[PDB]
RNA sequence: AAAGAGGAGAGGUA
DNA sequence: GGGCAGTCGCCGTGTACCTCTCCTAGAGCAGCATGCGCCC
DNA sequence: GGGCGCATGCTGCTCTAGGAGAGGTACACGGCGACTGCCC
């Protein structure tokens, strides 16, 4: 309802894609671990849907 | 060919099930290509039981490890690790980022002189 | 405090998680007590390898416990007189730093002690009566944690001495190397350092400064206080026609 | 001659 | 260089007494008593 | 039908182990000392 409150975030957090995004989401959850797009899914999936 | 040694820690008691299933599974995913041969190396060493005759009988030599042959690539590394009975690789500990707990294995293959030594 | 190193690099040394340069030999970069990494020393390694001259200046770069030849290395006198003399000409946060080190070394001046004596060779093993084993249980037997202990640490060191007997792969030796010291680390304080052992259920086990530590522990329990002979209790009731000195006793 | 060993939970009385 | 200010981890938190229960580890391997099939 | 031989479920001896999380998580509150950030 808000929209120009959200505005601010995305550009002091820059904008992401679905791959890019997966890929960031598995670097700050497993750190270390070699980053994948399917290894994120499957962390999301796990995590939330299952 | 690229296909270097490694080893792999595992349960203890666990080895030979932990062959039986990555060979299986490596079967059933159609990637032998990746991963060649699993290996439990033995020995028969004398085992003299009750009376002075001796057993003989084969003991491992490394109680706890397994032998791989493979190419180290990203998606055979998620399929090794995911076998049960696995615990991590054999390698160099990397530090914790944050929060306690253990790091990070980097996997090392055996030189080619030991892996003469072993495989006779 | 006596090696003059952050308490970071000191635990990666040991631990196994990073080496160090106990002698930096005729190179140009490197520095004596200097940390280094995998990728680092095997660059250092093809460099010296490569059958190259001028760099014959034998790179002693271990990384392991090597605490024990770091130690080896002081000499107290020496450090006192260069502290002493750079005392002086120092002021603020930075001399009282230097302050501290100084106070330690001359400790280990009169005491005549060697500070490689931290590093552990031969470990005690307490008398048997005091970790009693008890037959109950009809055809099992009680649970003792330092038996426990004990036997983890006993059981460590025969496969690493095994291992270490027919020439073993210097990949897997570490990992025993690095089990032993976990296991000597959870005999001695159990939960200061890494994990904590943990028994049956998920209950830590009790080592040995878990027995002189606090409310419940030797000091103020055994020996501030005591259970005692020829003590009696019972309720108290009223009574009259008693003189002040006097009591009833059933 | 012999005879109880520790530990962990839950609930009470000044 | 010189810090302030902020953050993270370790230490500590009254005294005596009474009763009830559950647990000393858990999985592999071999011995054994039982059930069932077989040949006369 | 009946004695005998084999398969099999039940159970006790043994040993060994002992690693590492799986997740049982997020969960008190104050005081003090030891690092680290981002600026003047
Ligand atoms: N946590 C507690 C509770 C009680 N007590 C002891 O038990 C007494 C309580 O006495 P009690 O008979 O319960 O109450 P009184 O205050 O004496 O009042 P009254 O007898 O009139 O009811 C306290 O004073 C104290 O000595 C204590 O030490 N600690």
């Amino acid at each position: 309802r808000h929209p120009e409150y959200y505005q601010k975030t995305i550009d002091k957090e820059g904008q992401f894609s679905e791959d890019e995004a997966l890929m960031e989401l598995y670097r700050k959850l497993r750190p270390g671990e070699p980053p994948t797009v399917s290894g994120g899914q499957q962390l999301l999936e796990s995590r939330f849907f299952d | 060919e690229k296909a270097r040694w490694y080893a792999v820690q595992v349960a203890s008691g666990c080895e030979k099930r932990v062959k039986a299933t990555l060979e299986q599974r490596v079967q059933t995913l159609d990637a032998a290509n990746r991963i060649l041969q699993v290996e439990i190396p033995e020995t028969p060493i004398v085992k003299l039981k009750k009376d002075g005759s001796r057993q003989s009988a084969e003991e491992k030599v490394f109680p706890g490890y397994v032998l791989v042959r493979m190419i180290l690539d990203d998606d055979a590394w998620q399929i090794v690790r995911n076998t049960p009975h696995v615990i991590n690789f054999v390698g160099a500990e990397q530090k914790r980022p944050y929060g306690r707990g253990r790091g990070h294995v980097k996997p090392m293959p055996l030189s080619p002189g030991e892996v003469g030594r072993i495989f006779k | 405090i006596l090696l003059d190193m952050p308490l970071r690099d000191v635990e990666q040394i040991v631990y196994f998680n990073s080496y160090v340069v106990l002698n930096p030999g005729n190179h140009s970069e490197l520095q004596y007590k200097q940390l280094l990494n995998e990728d680092q020393w095997m660059e250092i390694e093809d460099q010296i390898y490569a059958e190259e001259s001028d760099l014959e200046g034998i790179e002693v770069g271990i990384g392991a416990e090597a605490l024990q030849q770091l130690l080896q290395d002081l000499n107290l006198n020496e450090e006192s007189e260069k502290l002493r003399q750079e005392i002086a000409e120092s002021k603020g946060q930075k001399r009282a730093k230097l302050i501290k080190r100084l106070r330690v070394i001359d400790n280990f001046i009169g005491t005549e002690s060697r500070p490689e004596w931290m590093v552990l060779n031969v470990i005690p093993v307490i008398p048997p009566d005091l970790r009693p084993m008890v037959q109950l249980d009809g055809g099992r037997f009680a649970t003792s944690d330092l038996n426990d202990l004990y036997r983890r640490v006993i059981n460590r060191n025969n496969r690493l001495a095994r291992l270490q007997e027919i020439l073993a792969p210097e990949i897997i030796v570490r990992n025993e190397k690095r089990m032993l010291q976990e296991a000597v680390d959870a005999l001695i304080d159990n939960g200061r350092r890494g994990r904590t052992v943990v028994g049956a259920n998920n209950r830590p086990l009790k080592s040995l400064s878990d027995i002189i530590e606090g409310k419940q522990g030797r000091f103020r329990q055994n020996l501030l206080g005591k259970r005692v002979d020829y003590s009696g209790r019972s309720v108290i009731v009223v009574g009259p026609n008693l003189k002040i000195h006097q009591c009833g006793l059933p």
